This record gives C-alpha cells, structure tokens and sequence, in this order.
C-alpha cells in the first residue's frame, strides 16, 4: 500500500497505518525554517546565541526579539513561527510569576518547561482532563536557559510534541545539522564562560549566510548572581576581533 | 434546617475482644411519642455498625446509601467478600467528608453519628460525628443526655487507655444495660425498649 | 418613604361633547422643596395624548420607550396609534414588570380617528385598565379631587364650558395640596385641532 | 442556625536556634463536657513540618487535609523537592483566603526549620495572615502564658542586678530541657486555674535528624 | 458637607464646587478637583458616596471622548444630559447603584446659547439658571431669584457668588475650605486664580 | 485550478474572496433604483419587474422604504433579506435618540449597518447579504445627503446613482446631462428619462414604478418624507409627453 | 494602628508602629507593616491585615509581568488604580482595607496615594492612618516643610508617630523607618518605645508635666 | 494540492498557506508610506479621484486616528479597516480609563496585532487582508516612532516603510535617500522624502495625494492641497535636467 502518507495527512488525528500522525511531524519541519540559535551550558555559566536574518537595512533590529527575558533566572530562544511565540511565552511566564504566590521562591527550570510542554498539547486533552483550544500545532521550538538550586545550570529543548530534553550543547533551526555536529566535538564538562561565547561565535561564522559582525547577531548569558542580560553591541564586537587575534596564530 | 422527629440518646464502649453499643427505639413529635417501632442500629457486613440520633427523616437517608455502598464495592471484586470489605475506616470517612461539604453548602443533616466495629487485623475501632462534621474517638461514648449523664459513668468501668484489656463481655453488658435504667427511670424522651450490638473479633456479630 | 410622595404633580381627564380636556401641574423637586417652575408632566404621541404622575425618572423614562414604539408602529403597520389598543399596551408593557416595578399613575385621552369619539383611561403601577367616562386623575392629590370634581362635571360638555371647570377644578385642588402648584397647563382637543393654554396661580 | 462553635485547646510552640518544637493541648470539649480525653492536635506533615489547628476541630482538620494533599503535588510535580517553610507561609494565606466569606474559624501555627539550619515557627489569623514569631502560644488560654514566656525566654520586663536602670540582662539561645522543662510548667501553671485545658500534653520536637515526640499527663 | 453649585448667564456659564474631603473625622485634603473635562466646551462636577463619585466620571467621558475621536463633530450637552443619567436610570434598580449627583454645564456651539442640567442619583434631569444639591441649595433658592436676571455678564457671577459663600460659610456648620470656580464660553474652559 | 469558491473565508492565492464578488452579481438580477441629489431636496426613483395585471401594484410599495421621519431607502436585492436590516435600522436610529435625544445622523448607520453587512463576510459558515440601498437624508452637521452600501459593506457618498440592472447606461445618460445646480422638479424629469431609456419594456407605466421625494421646502423649516402616490405620477408622466 | 509618609524635596517616607490588638489584649507586637511588594514601591497594611497584604503581595506580580513586557517600568498612578479598581467590584461584602502608596519615578518625581476599601483614592503630600491619626497630625503638621532636610525627617517620624503610644493603647510596640527615593527603598531600623521614650524625654525635653 | 485551503493544517514543508495568501490581497491595493525624522513623523496615501459625481468633501482617506497622540493607515480591504480601528480606539480609551496614563504606543499594536492573530486561530473565521501602519509619540516622550502590523500576526519596528501597490519599487527608492545615523530633522523634509517617494508611480498627478503628520502636544494635522502644489511643483524644478 503506497498511499499511506498521501491521505491520512492533514487531520491531526489521523493514525497512519505507520503508526504515525503526520500534521505534529510537519510542525516539527517549521522550526526548520527561521533563524538559527544555539546553546551551551557550562559549571559555570550558560549562554545562546543566534543570527538575525538582516532583511533591509532601515528596519531598526531591536525590535524582532528572538531572545527575551522570562524571569530574573530564566531566558528563552526561539526559532520558529513567530507569532506562535507570544501565545507561548505570556503563559509561561505567568506560571513563573503565579508560582512566586503559591509557593514563594524562584521556580525550577524544569517544571516551567513542563508547563509549556503542557500548553502545545492542547490539540487534545492536557494533563487535567481540559478539552482544546486550538486546532494548529504550532512551530515555536524553544531553548529554555536556567538555574536553579538543585541542580545548578541547565537547558532544555522544548517542542510542540511535548517531550522536552535535558540537552547540554544543542542548536536548533536552519543551521543546525552543520552545527550540532560540530557542537557533538567540542563541547568539553570544563569549560568556562568565555571559552564558549568565542565558540558559538565560531561556529555561527561559518555556518551562516553572510558573513559575521555585531550587526547580525548577538547572545546572553544567565547567571547565578546577575541574571539574564541581553549583551549590548559594542561589548559583542570585543569578543568578534578577539576572536580574529586568535585565528591568525 | 429545624427538625421536627428527633430521636435520642445512644451509648457505646469499647472491651477487650471488641466493643458494645445500644440505643432504644422510638420516635417523636415534640413532647409526645409517636412512633416506637423503629431502630437505631444499621448493620453493615458483619463486622460494623452505625448509631443514629437526632431527625429521624435523615436517618432514613443514611441507611439508604451505606446499603447502596457496600453494593458498589461489591461491583467487579471476586475477592471483596472476604479481605476487600468495607471495614470501618472504609466507611466513616465518607459519612465524614459527606458532612463537612453538606454543612458549608448550608442544608445539614442533623443527626449525630456514631460508627463502632473492628478492623481485619483485629483491632478495636470507634468514632463520632455530629452534624458539623466534628470527629473524636476515646474508649466510650454517647449522645444528648447521654453524654452529659452516662458518659462519666461508663468511664468508672473504663477509666483510660490501660484498663481496656482488664475487662471482659460480661462485665461490659451489665454496665450499659443499668445505663439504661437510668434513661428510662429520669431522661424525658426515652422507652422502656433496648436494642443492643456487641462485636466480637472472633465469634463475629449479633443482635437484639 | 413612598416613590409616589416625592415629587409631585397632579393631572386630570375628562370627556365632553365631541372634546376632552387634559391638564398638569409644573412644580417638581425633592422632599419640602421645588426647583423647577417648568416641567411639562403631559405628552402626547400621535393625536393620541397621555399624562403621567410620580416619580420623575419614570416619567422621563416612560416617555421615550414609549416613543420607541410608535415611531415603530407607524412605520410598521402605515397607520397611526390610536388610543384603545394605547390603553392595553401601557398594561402589558408595566406588567411585565410586576417585581421591581414603577411608580407612576398615568392617564391617557384621545380620540378615536375612525367614529370620531372621544376617549380617556386611567390606570395604576402594574396595569388595571380604568375605564371611566365622565373623569379620571391621578397624582398626590387624588383624594384631594375625586370630591371637588364630582361635583362640577355635568355630562355633555362644551369646550370652553368644560374648560373652566377643569382649571377651578385644578386650581382649588393644586393650591390646598401641599406638594404642587406652581403654574399649570391644560389642552382641550377637538377632531381635528388642539390648542395649549397656560393658567395664572401663585409662586416662589 | 450556626455553623461553627468550639471545642477548646490552647497550643504553643517555639524555635530554639537550631531546633524547634510545637505543643498542643490533648483534650476536647463541647460545653464543660469532657467529650474525650485523648484526640491528638498535631501532625508530622512530611518534610519535616509539624502543624497545629487549634479552636473549631473539623475546619482544624480539613485545613491540614488539604496541606497534607499540596505537599505531596508539590513533589509529584517539582521532582521530590523539599517544601521550605517561607512557600508554607503563603500558600496557607491562600487556603484560607479562599474562604474570607465563609470562613475558617481556626488559629494554625506552624513548625519548622529554615534553609540556614535554624527553627521558625509562623503564626495566622483564621483569614490568612502568615507573620513570624519564636514565643507564640494559641486558642483560648493563650493570653495567659505568654507573659510568662517574655520574662523567661526573651527576659522581657527585667533588668540586670546592679545597676537598677541602665543595663539590661543577656539573652541566650534556650536549649531544648530548658523548653520542656518551661512548657511543662507552663500547663501545669494554667490547668489548675482553668478548665478547658488538661489531659495530656503533645510535644513535637524537631530536629535535624528528625522528628521525635513526648507525651507527659496532668490533672483529668 | 460637600457642597456644589453653577449657575447660568447671558453669554456664558459658570460652576462652582468645594475643596474639601472628610472620612471619619479627619479632614484630609483641601485641594480635591471635583470636575471632569468630558469634552474642551463641557464640563461636569459630582458629589456622592466616595468611590462611587469618581469613577463614575473617568467612565463616561471615556464614552464622550469616543464618540468625539470618530465623527469629529462634538455633541451637545442635551445629548450628553440625556445620555448621562441613562446609566443612572438602570444604575438605581441594579445591584450595587451609584449614590452620586452630578451638574452638567456647557455651551452649545450651533445655536451659540450655553445650556445647564442637574441631575440626581435617580435620573431627574432638568435644565435650571442656578442650580445645586446637598443641604446647599436651602440657603440659595431664594438668592439667585432675588439678585438674579438673566441679562449680566461673566463678572457677575463671581461677584454674585463671592457672597453667596459668604451665606453658607456663615451659617454651614461643616468646614469646606473653599471653592474653586471654572467658566465656560467660546474660547473653551477658564479656571479662576484666587477666590 | 483547485475551486476556491465553496466558502466565503477561503483567500485565493491571488488574494480575492470569490464568494462575495457572487453577490454583487445577484444584484443585477434585481429592479432598478436611483437618485439624485438636487440643491434644495433629493429625488429618488425605482422600477419593477414583474407586472402582471391582477394583483394590487397600487399600495404595495416593496423596495421603497423608510427609516424615520428623516431618512429613506431603496432596495435592489434579495427581499428575504430586506426585512431583516431595514427593522434593525430602525431599531438602531431610536435607540439612539432614545439615548441622545437627538436625531440619527445617515453616517452613523450607514457605517454601522454596513458593517453588519462585513460580519458575514468573515465569519461562521454564515453568507453575506444580497443587498443595496441608496439613502436620502438630512442632518445639520453636512444638511442634504447621498449614500450607498454594497453587499460587502463597503459603502460611499454620491450625488447621483443607480443601482440594479442596467446602471452602465443608465450612468452614462445621466452623467451627460446632470446639471450642478437641479431644482427638484427638473431632477424627476432626469429620473423618468433614464428609466424611460434604459429598461427593457416600452410602456413605463404608473403601475411598474414609485419614485419618492425628500423636501426642506417649506417654512418654519422641517423634513418631509413626501412619496408620491399613482395619481400624480401620471401627472409626472403626461407631462414629459412620454 | 498608626502609620503615616509624605514628601520633601529629597525623597518619601514612611513610618509605621508593631501593634498585633485584639478585643482588649494584645496578640503580638513583632508584625511588620510595610509590604516589601518590590525595590521601588512601598505599602501599608492598616485596617484589616490579612485583606491587605493578599493583594499589596499580589500587586506585586501584577507590576512585575507589566514590566516583562513594555520592557520599562511601571507608574505609580498605574498601581494606584488597579487596586482600586480591584476593590470596588468587591465592596458591600465585608472588607476593610486602609492603606496607600509610596514610590518616586524619574517622571512623576515624588508620588502618594491613598486607597480603602470604600473604593477611592486622592493624591497627596501627607498622610497618616489608623486609630490615632488625629494625634499624628499635629507633630509634623505644625513642623514639616516640603524644604525640610533628612535626619529631620527620620526623627519627625519617630516623634510624629511616638505621640501615640504615650495616647493610646491600640498603637505602640515599635517603630519603622524607611526612606525611598529612585535608587529604591531604604531601611532605617527597628525601633522600640521603652527604649526610646527616656531618651527623647531628656533630650527633647518634651512632656513637661510627666515623670522623669 | 490541497493543503492550500485552510488554517488548521501544515504542508509537508512547514508552510502555513493562507496567510500567505492574504498578503497577496494587499498588494491590489494603494499605496502607503511611513517616514520618521527626530522632530517628525509622517505618513502619506496615494488615493484615487477617478470618478466626477462622487463628493470629495468626504474623499476615501486611508487616515484614521485612534487618540490625540496617534494615527494610522492601512491597506487591503476597507471592509475590515473601519473594524480593527473601532476595536483599537475603544481599547486606547479603555487604558486611561482603566490606568490614567495613556498608550504605549507598543501596548496598542500588540492589540492592533492580537486582533487579528485571533483569526487566524481556528476555522470558520477568515483573517484580515489588511496591513498597517502606526506614527505615534508617547506622552511624555520625545522618541518618534513607527511600527507595522500584519495578518501573520506579528509586527516590527521601521524607519521607513512603504506598503500597498508597487511598494518594491519605493523600498529601494527610500535605501538611498535615508540614512538611519543621520535622519531628517525639520517637518519640511520629512515631507520632501516622502513626495517624492510618491512620484515614482503617481503618473504626476497632485490632487492623488494625501499627507498627514504627527507632533508631540498631542498634535495632528492634515495638510492643504494647495500646500503640496508648491511641495510638488518646487520639485518639478528640481529635475528640470
């Protein structure tokens, strides 16, 4: 039987003979598309990093905002579906912020990634019996970057399907499969802060269209004792020609 | 609520190879004495009862459900005859969790139960509830007059927690029953008549 | 205290040949006071004509739900209102709200455009249809009135001949009562013209 | 109709510096009528938290029931963490406050150890106001132990000897015989002018360790 | 108590108010601006219960401004007058109403004639030459009826009102800490500086 | 190519919306209506389509209309759908006079009733309304008026217009000849004459047709919603010599 | 119950007493009384405890998500308003708040308001609640001036409030002092009466027909 | 295909299809043009006249404005146009209200834009072919800014933006004459950019024109046909060559 894919396709609830359901693995393909982003996790710091797809020069690029605050301890990355997005983030936030009501402490990092997880699944029944919201399983594959007390520094990759991952070096969107190989090779469990902001911007150089300057880019890094900053440009464009008095010897 | 048919008092204890209660058997209207036919003990497998007092229109209600209880435990357990079975902590939670959620709806049944019988491993059980859903547990008990009258005579046969194993049946239904006496020769409602239940962890069950 | 006791203003109905007579009073305010020398407690929708008594918001706003309609039912049915179907439907549009109601006693006078008759009613707060031929009123001062025009109506009236004898009627009434009676005003209707008089009393 | 009425207790409880205990009465009563003589008050919470309803008994009851429920979603959910004492002092305003119109006639006290090692323990009103004490007592004799408690453990009202004026005396961090020794006075010093209070006393000491409890008897 | 006034004139119109807010027996405030500027030739002013004088106000202008922002062509007070007390109508025979009273003053442009409504926590709405609520107008019905005709100027007003605070400030038993007083005319709103 | 045409919410991918272009070609199937817009008071004017003799074409007026003492219509379209929105207008122009006490402005519910018009092109397995309107009205904020609503609800301001079948034309005669300045009574003798030139009959009777009139023109001004009745269109109609 | 702020030209302030009362004897005297919601806003819990500080501390979350997202932080005339707002859907059910705000902004400078139960609130440059209020006044009304220095200030707030115990009952335990400016709120000790009163008696000389 | 009709469903790509295909519903129709300086902000429409019995006292003006101190212009279909504006303003006015201090300007455009990422949720409602274009100052604030909206739901910020018919032509047109590290610093040039920005594609005509600017003091102005006679015809001069 050949015609297995061809029509059991487009209803989300639609087992294929497979096994399989095709319109939640199509989602998957849209974070395909979009920006690139990366990140890395350290003892002793974590860190992202992405491009911006310069598209006209008098766009003024502060305002696309494929990283953002989420809470004091926490930030987030996405390279997917845009307006997707800020459906996601203005509830899982607000479990961050409700869960300082009811219990009065900075959140794990995790059980935030769960609450997500708990929200795109919504083509269906939740966890606690709800209904639907929705019909449209939607591209928004996130990097969720934190720390909390247990367990110190983490991330995760969050995804529509649901079932997230404790990764320590991933990078996800269109230069991905270049890069998360090359991540595969290097990334020691004894690196520092900034053996790594070089490293992703590094990596991102080669793999990206155009070539690398502040413009294009930028990163952030969480900590235990300042928070999640967004750096600023000239500080990015430091670290750019550091990195040229590095190749050339 | 205000009641109209308010039963009366009922007395328990506890003994050494389980436990007594009894009440008597009638019914009111205010003063008068309508009805002196009923009864207060609702038997549930054979291992457990419940006391009743206060409006006897719920009391009708109560015996209605703990029969429909025991029937849904029964519903798929081949096994729930012998170890599977209602004992009583499997039953007084809900005649508690009943109450409390029946209270603050503000339409409360105004009976005050009792709930006396034995585990499966062997052990002595009792407790109380009134309508607000109030619960305690010591060696005896009662209800109304009771309570304020009976209550501190009882506790002469069983005075704490030690003295319970230094006590047999025959001693334990010889004190009650001049309880009754009392009720019947002062309390203003009561009757003459009696309805008794002992438990016994080994010969089991019986009745008036 | 009562809504109907608080305002204050008094109206009168009364049939004649071929003509009605329908009139109010002007004052208004709150308990033990009066603002306004001016408030003009008569309507009329069509020929149809009607007067309303109590509280000051339900007459403001009886007035435009009434309005609401026949501006409706002119539209609808290219034909005017006339009075008796008027007459049903203050009932059921006050019946309605049997609880939680208002607090009004209304009249209402026309004619009816097809036999050329004359016609008034009277009501209450929650719609009994009073049909009364000779007279009918409404306000604080009912008692004050029922005594002082029973007296003074003859059947088979002329107009001006029924004219000044709803004033005196409404003038030795408005001015014993204690709640009304600064300035007046009164229509006399015929077939087919209408003419509005004011009338002199006293002030502050 | 009434809703709610009483049933008596009185309870206390105290932080040390790396320890704390809590103590609650043993007896309960309608309207002078013993209607036991032994219910226990107070409940190891898991996670080391002991707790403490004492006035009306089934709201004092339902309330824990629902404490003895969050905690467990709190690790089914957060991996196993273990519940602090500052998430216990608002989530129980929120229990409560979900009932400010029909409310909970209960006064909870609360015992425990903090991230730094030392006791707390938290006192509220029946509508959901979480403050901290170490000297907290509750029900219907508690405006009569406590001033013995400021002239012993904060040695309140009483100044050094020598100086009549000047200097104030120096505290120290009470230990534990200190405290069961005091608190065992201190029912013995109610009970015999009171009535509601005797049959029993339930101390619940905390400890790094973890929980221990004594029971000691007084005059029925 | 909380005492207010306006009055009407011959080329343009004038209202008054108090300053002054008690809560207990503390008197807190002596500064309270007790006016909405719905719309730049229209203004109202309120008293009531607290909370419920406020929000009333900051309610409806948001409607009066709305209807402004799209047709562009502002409407007059008759249509506000009338629409104002439309809340208040329902507002009584609801749940939790509204216990305020309120005065409406403006200048209509078309017919270059200015206008006056006072209205009351029930929706009794009728247009007056002066005008007040509260336990005020007692003492100043029988005033501007008296030194009153409708043929003055705008200095009038003030002039004809700097006593008739002198009337109630000597008599009113309750503090009031003063007025402020605003005019309306062409050139739109005009707050007075000293008295 | 694969039709998008089955519902009304479907965006070819040359961005156009099939199925509301549909309805402005059920228009066409409709009875003309026109008017024009004079200096001192508006003409409108109709025609109808099917005319046989026994049934009573004298009182019945079916696509003329009006709205309150002020405001008048003229349909060309489906009449199922006539009802349903010229009763909501005007329950829309009292409730709110009864609000503000003051007249309706025609912008108002034109803008308002035409958007109703656009809450069937969006949403629901609804359909949109085959229907148009030509309005005459009056208000002081612009005085004398002209205005149209398509089937969408997009609507626009005019000074003379024909809706229905046969417009093209009946445009283009009446956009050659149209003076600025059009006393009233040389605006009905443009009516007639594009009807006359534009139909399909040769008759033009008294009975096919209704064609009403706005007037400010008498003292002590005030608006009146004269119609005409068939006795004195035939005056109308002997005096053109048809 | 007696706590108060206002203004001057350096900053806000904000003083507070420690009373726990109840019928006619005390539950406590260690209870703050000043709602640590965020660094840049401060509010009072007068009238009923537990109906204030449920919804100063939830404010809190509320200001902290309007910042997340326009990036910048949020007014006061904001904060003031949506508690207000708040409580007005709730009155005529049996709630008793009293209270206000304290913050200072780079673009309203300074700013108080008030805020109850009863469902409003008023700017302001003084203010003083509780059941002895009234003796509050009459301390900084007759003294302060909006040119006034600090240390002033902190010492007017010990005396301005410590009227009152030596007045009433229902208002003592101890005091609090806080200072705000755009850097944020800062702290200024706990301060107890028994230890302050033989002070200020000598030094201030200060109730002259009294003891000591 | 068939993945082409709906909003629920996927490609096997990624691409969701509708949307897209509204975006081709605002390129039928007129242009738009946004431009900011440092003292200014503009905004510009060419319209159309084409019809002589049409009144033009009431000419289709793409310009609306949603408070004092904001305006907007759009494209597409004017069907929706007078929707998202009935629903912006009233939610502008329901801020103050409900806070007293108003907009943000990007506390409006998230509603402006949430309005229309609501229909495009579910099936059984269509999205709006429809495009915007915000020029607003806050209050209390000096900083010009411009934002657009978008079916898709999503919005970015823009120094200069041109949208409707035959835009990829005026894009390029406006990468040369603006520089974004030195704008234009009088409402006179502002103006002048945007002209003849205009005049590419406007067959010379200048009664095809609308213009309406934006200031701080919550101040909006429209401006006389008159007065673009002489900002058209000075240009005229100019390329004389």
């Amino acid at each position: 039987m050949f015609l297995t894919r061809s029509e059991y396709d487009r209803g989300v609830s639609t087992f294929s003979p497979e096994g399989r359901l095709f319109q939640v693995e199509y989602s998957l393909e849209a974070i395909k598309l979009g920006s690139t982003a990366i990140g890395i996790a350290t003892k002793e710091g974590v860190v992202l990093g992405v491009e911006k797809r310069a598209t006209s020069p008098l766009l003024e690029s502060d305002s696309i905002e494929k990283i953002v605050e989420i809470d004091r301890h926490i930030g987030c990355a996405m390279s997917g579906l845009t307006a997707d997005a800020r459906s996601m983030i203005e509830h899982a936030r607000t479990a961050a912020v409700t869960h300082n009501l009811y219990y009065d402490e900075d959140i794990n990092v995790e059980s935030l990634t769960q609450s997500v997880c708990d929200l795109a699944l919504r083509f269906g029944e939740g966890a606690s019996g709800e209904e639907r919201l929705m019909s449209r399983p939607f591209g928004v594959a996130l990097l969720i970057a934190g720390h909390d007390a247990d367990d110190g520094y983490q991330l995760f990759h969050a995804e529509p399907s649901g079932t997230f991952y404790r990764y320590n070096a991933k990078a996800i969107g269109s230069g991905s499969e270049g890069a998360q190989a090359e991540l595969l090779n290097e990334w020691h469990s004894s690196l520092t802060l900034k053996e790594a902001e070089l490293l992703v911007l590094k990596i991102l150089k080669q793999v990206m269209e155009e070539k690398l300057d502040e413009n294009n880019a930028q990163l952030s890094c969480i900590t235990k004792q300042d928070g999640f900053k967004i750096y600023d440009n000239e500080k990015t464009a430091e670290l750019i020609k550091e990195l040229k008095e590095k190749e050339a010897a | 609520q205000q009641p109209i048919v308010t039963g009366t008092s009922v007395i328990s204890m506890k003994y050494d190879n389980g436990v007594i209660i009894a009440a008597d058997n009638l019914g009111s209207y205010g003063s008068l004495l309508r009805f002196n036919g009923v009864e207060r003990l609702i038997p549930v497998g054979d291992n457990t009862v419940v006391g009743i007092s206060g409006d006897i229109s719920d009391m009708q209600h109560i015996e209605r459900l703990l029969k429909d209880l025991v029937t849904e435990n029964a519903y798929d357990n081949p096994l729930a005859d012998a170890e599977e079975a209602l004992e009583p902590s499997y039953i007084f939670e809900y005649l508690a969790t009943v109450m409390y959620q029946r209270r603050s709806k503000m339409n409360p049944l105004w009976n005050a139960i009792i709930v006396a019988g034995v585990q499966s491993n062997g052990d002595q059980f009792l407790r109380y509830v009134n309508l607000l859903g109030v619960t305690y547990s010591s060696p005896t008990l009662a209800t109304g007059f009771g309570a304020h009258m009976a209550n501190p005579l009882l506790r002469k046969v069983v005075d704490r927690e030690s003295d319970i194993p230094k006590t047999t049946v025959q001693v334990a239904e010889e004190a009650i029953v001049n309880a009754m006496r009392v009720l019947y020769y002062r309390d203003a409602r009561s009757s003459r008549n009696f309805s008794l239940a002992i438990i016994d962890k080994n010969t089991g069950l019986t009745f008036k | 205290s009562d809504p109907s006791s608080i305002n204050g203003g008094i109206v009168v109905a009364m049939t004649g040949k071929d003509c009605v007579a329908i009139a109010c009073d002007l004052r208004l305010g709150s308990q033990s006071l009066g603002v306004s020398n001016k408030f003009e407690k008569i309507f009329h929708y069509g020929h149809v004509f009607l007067g309303i008594t109590g509280l000051a918001t339900d007459v403001t706003t009886l007035n435009e739900m009434f309005r609401y309609k026949t501006n409706l039912y002119k539209l609808k049915e290219e034909r005017a209102i006339e009075p008796e179907t008027f007459t049903q439907l203050v009932s059921s549009s006050l019946y309605e709200r049997r609880f939680g109601p208002y607090f009004v006693g209304p009249v209402v006078a026309g004619i009816n455009s097809k036999s050329g008759k004359p016609f008034i009613a009277g009501f209450d707060l929650i719609g009994c249809i009073d049909e009364a031929k000779d007279f009918i009123v409404s306000g604080t001062a009912s008692d004050q009135l029922f005594g002082m025009c029973e007296s003074l109506y003859e059947p088979n009236l002329e107009p001006e001949d029924l004219f000044e004898t709803i004033s005196q009627a409404l003038l030795n009434a408005a001015d014993r009562d204690a709640l009304s009676g600064w300035g007046a005003v009164v229509y006399i209707i015929k077939k087919d013209e209408v003419v509005k008089r004011y009338l002199k009393m006293r002030q502050d | 109709f009434n809703p709610y009425g009483d049933n008596g207790g009185t309870i206390l409880g105290i932080a040390g510096e790396d320890f704390a205990v809590l103590a609650g009465d043993t007896r309960n009563i309608t309207d002078y009528s013993i209607n036991s003589r032994y219910e226990p008050k107070v409940f190891d919470c898991g996670d080391n938290i002991v707790m403490s309803a004492n006035g009306f008994a089934a709201d004092g009851d339902a309330l824990v029931k629902r404490f003895k429920n969050s905690v467990k979603w709190y690790h089914f959910d957060h991996n196993d963490k273990k519940l602090s004492i500052n998430s216990a002092a608002r989530n129980i305003q929120h229990l409560l406050y979900g009932k400010r119109f029909f409310p909970y006639y209960v006064h909870t006290i609360i015992a425990g150890l903090d991230e730094d090692g030392k006791g707390a323990v938290y006192s509220f009103d029946p509508v959901g106001s979480y403050e901290r004490e170490q000297c907290r007592a509750g029900g219907a004799a508690a405006s009569l132990i406590m001033p013995f408690l400021d002239n012993q453990v904060n040695f309140k009202n009483q100044y050094e000897p020598g100086t009549n004026g000047k200097v104030k005396k120096p505290l120290k961090y009470l230990s534990v015989e200190e405290v069961i020794k005091l608190v065992r006075d201190s029912f013995t010093s109610a009970t015999e002018r009171h009535i509601q209070v005797g049959d029993g006393l339930e101390i619940l000491i905390v400890t790094k360790d973890g929980v221990r409890k004594e029971f000691y008897e007084l005059k029925r | 108590m909380d005492i207010i006034l306006g009055i009407r004139v011959q080329d343009s119109v004038i209202l008054a108010s108090s300053k002054a807010v008690t809560r207990g027996i503390s008197v807190l405030k002596d500064s309270d601006d007790k006016t909405r500027q719905l719309s730049p030739h229209t203004l109202m002013s309120f008293a009531g219960e607290a909370g419920d004088t406020v929000q009333f106000a900051e309610y409806i202008q948001a409607n009066i401004q709305l209807y402004s922002i799209r047709e562009d062509y502002e409407l007059s007070p008759q249509a506000v007058s009338s629409f104002v007390r439309q809340e208040l109508a329902k507002s009584i025979r609801s749940r939790r109403p509204y216990q305020v009273n309120v005065l409406i003053g403006g200048y209509d442009k078309k017919k270059n004639k200015p206008e006056l409504y006072q209205i009351d926590y029930l929706g009794t709405k009728v247009e007056l030459p002066y005008g007040a609520h509260g336990y005020s107008g007692f003492y100043t019905f029988s005033l501007l009826d008296h030194h009153y005709r409708p043929d003055m100027t705008t200095e009038e007003g003030l002039d004809l009102l700097k006593l008739c605070v002198q009337e109630l400030e000597k008599r009113m038993p309750m503090d009031f800490k003063g007025v402020i007083v605003k005019i309306v005319d062409k050139d739109g709103i005009r707050q007075v500086d000293d008295f | 190519s694969r039709r998008y045409d089955s519902r009304t919410t479907i965006f070819s991918p040359e961005g156009r919306l099939y199925q509301v272009e549909y309805a402005l070609e059920s228009i066409s199937h409709a009875g003309t209506a026109i008017g024009i817009m004079a200096s001192d008071g508006i003409v409108l004017a109709a025609e109808r389509k099917v005319t046989s003799t026994l049934l009573e074409q004298d009182t019945s007026t079916e696509k003329l209309y009006k709205l309150n003492d002020k405001i008048a219509v003229a349909v060309a379209g489906l009449t199922a759908d006539a009802e349903i929105l010229i009763n909501t207008a005007r329950i829309h122009a009292q409730n709110y006079l009864k609000t503000y006490n003051e007249d309706i402005p025609v912008e108002i519910l034109v803008r308002r009733l035409s958007d109703i018009k656009q809450g069937y092109t969006q949403h629901g397995g609804l359909r949109p309304f085959g229907v148009s309107f030509i309005y005459a009205g009056y208000d002081d904020r612009y005085g004398y008026q002209l205005y149209t609503s398509n089937p969408s609800g997009n609507y626009t301001g005019w000074k003379a217009i024909s809706v229905g079948a046969n417009t093209s034309a009946a445009q283009t005669l009446l956009q050659m000849d149209y003076k600025d300045d059009m006393k009233v009574d040389d605006a009905i003798e443009l009516a007639l004459k594009t009807l006359s030139k534009t139909t399909d009959s040769s008759a033009l009777t008294y009975d096919r047709l209704e064609f009403a009139t706005i007037r400010k023109g008498a003292n002590d001004g005030e608006v009146y919603q004269k119609i005409f009745k068939p006795q004195e269109i035939k005056d109308i109609l002997v005096k053109t010599g048809i | 119950t007696t706590t108060l702020a206002f203004r001057f030209q350096g900053g806000i302030i904000v003083a507070v007493d420690s009373r726990a009362t109840a019928g006619n004897w005390v539950a406590s005297q260690t209870v703050k009384k000043v709602i640590e919601i965020n660094p840049f806003l401060l509010g009072t819990m007068a009238g009923g405890a537990a109906d204030c500080q449920f919804w100063e501390t939830w404010l809190g979350s509320q200001c902290r998500l309007h910042e997340l997202r326009e990036k910048e932080r949020i007014s006061v005339a904001a904060a003031s308003k949506i508690l207000s707002n708040l409580v007005y859907q709730y009155k005529g059910a049996g709630l008793s708040m009293g209270t206000m705000i304290c913050g200072y902004t780079r673009k309203e400078g300074p700013t108080i308001y008030y805020v109850d139960s009863d469902g409003t609130r008023l700017k302001g440059d003084i203010f003083c609640v509780g059941s002895g209020q009234t003796f509050a006044y009459g301390v900084l009304d007759s003294n302060y001036k909006w040119d006034l220095s600090v240390e002033d200030a902190l010492y007017l707030g010990k005396r301005s409030i410590l009227a009152a115990a030596h007045r009433d009952a229902y208002s003592g335990g101890s005091v609090n002092l806080y200072h705000v400016t755009e850097d944020g709120w800062i702290y200024h000790g706990n301060h107890d009466v028994g230890e302050l009163f033989w002070k200020v008696k000598e030094e201030e000389g200060s109730f002259n027909n009294v003891i000591g | 295909s068939g993945y082409d009709r709906a909003l629920s469903i996927f490609s096997p790509d990624g691409h969701i299809f509708q949307v897209e295909y509204a975006l081709e519903a605002v390129k039928r129709g007129t242009c738009a043009v946004g431009v900011k300086g440092k003292n200014c902000v503009v905004l510009g429409c060419e319209r159309r006249s084409t019809l002589k019995l049409q009144d033009t006292r009431i000419t289709p003006s793409k310009v609306s404005k949603i408070d004092s101190h904001v305006v907007l212009s759009f494209s597409g279909l004017n069907a929706d146009s007078r929707i998202l504006i009935e629903k912006a303003r009233v939610e502008a006015q329901s801020h103050r209200l409900t806070l007293e201090d108003p907009v943000t300007v990007e506390y409006l455009t998230r509603y402006v834009a949430g309005v229309q990422q609501r229909y495009t949720q579910s099936g059984g409602v269509r999205p709006f072919g429809v495009s915007t274009l915000i020029a607003g100052f806050d209050p209390r604030d000096d900083e010009p800014k411009l934002y657009q909206t978008e079916p898709s739901g999503i919005y970015s910020s823009w120094s200069a933006q041109t949208i409707g018919r035959n835009s990829k032509t005026v894009r390029e047109f406006l990468e040369k004459n603006y520089d974004r590290k030195e704008p234009p610093a009088t409402v006179e040039e502002c103006v002048k950019l945007t002209v003849r920005s205009l005049l590419e594609v406007v067959q010379t005509g200048a009664k095809n024109i609308e213009i309406t600017v934006v200031k701080p003091d919550s101040d909006i102005v429209a401006l006389s046909s008159e007065e673009i006679n002489q900002y058209v015809t000075q240009i005229e001069q100019e390329k004389q060559e």
